[PDB]
């Protein structure tokens, strides 16, 4: 009913801030819950495999 | 205790070195200072009150 | 800790209109009267001593 | 004589509403908002529940 219209998008991610680069979203539906997070993973750090 | 409000400067203000624009935000008073037309000012000079 | 920078807002309110006009002063100034035709006619008649 | 005018298509000029022409816009619309689905559960029958 007006012209340039608008649509919002609620994204909703886990992490201190929800705004930092590389936070990841909460109930993405390609990517499984990280069921971690609450936790023995808020009692730790685990480090994360990489190269060698 | 919180209170939130506007605080913004009249139309017809446009702000100095910018005239010919049409997003003119009235609120940013470092690029309104007077650049206004609704209100003038005008001071006195007088001789100090002794304390 | 979600900010105010997290939502966006949307279209802002509209509050106040501000219309320009002169403060027109015709009425009170002059004299008028509507003219039935493309000519207008006034009738000065003065009164005359002697000598004109 | 005054045309209308049209958003540069710059995401930037549409949602402040700066326009070319005349009659700047107020702002965008409201289409909606879509927020992300709610992943279902596998219940939890498969395997022993003994409320404790």
């Amino acid at each position: 009913n007006s012209p340039t219209g608008q649509v919002f998008a609620l994204r909703a991610v886990y992490g201190k801030d929800p705004v930092a680069a590389g936070a990841k979203e909460a109930f993405h539906p390609m990517y499984g819950p990280d069921a971690m997070f609450s936790g023995q993973g808020a009692a730790k750090k685990f480090p994360a495999l990489a190269a060698s | 205790l919180l209170v939130r409000y506007a605080l913004s400067a009249n139309p017809y203000t446009v702000a100095k070195d910018e005239k010919e624009a049409r997003i003119i935000d009235g609120g940013d008073m470092d690029k309104m200072a007077g650049r206004s037309d609704l209100s003038v000012l005008l001071g006195v000079k007088l001789p100090k009150i002794i304390i | 800790s979600t900010t105010t920078n997290s939502n966006s807002i949307g279209r802002p309110n509209l509050v106040a209109l501000t219309r320009a006009t002169t403060k027109l002063i015709y009425s009170d100034i002059v004299a008028t009267q509507r003219t039935n035709q493309p000519v207008a006619a006034f009738y000065g008649i003065k009164y005359l001593n002697p000598d004109n | 004589a005054e045309i209308g005018g049209d958003h540069g298509y710059n995401a930037t000029n549409i949602a402040a509403g700066q326009t070319s022409g005349a009659v700047t816009q107020i702002g965008p619309a409201v289409m909606g908002m879509v927020r992300r689905a709610i992943p279902n559960l596998i219940a939890f029958d498969i395997c022993g529940v003994q409320p404790m």
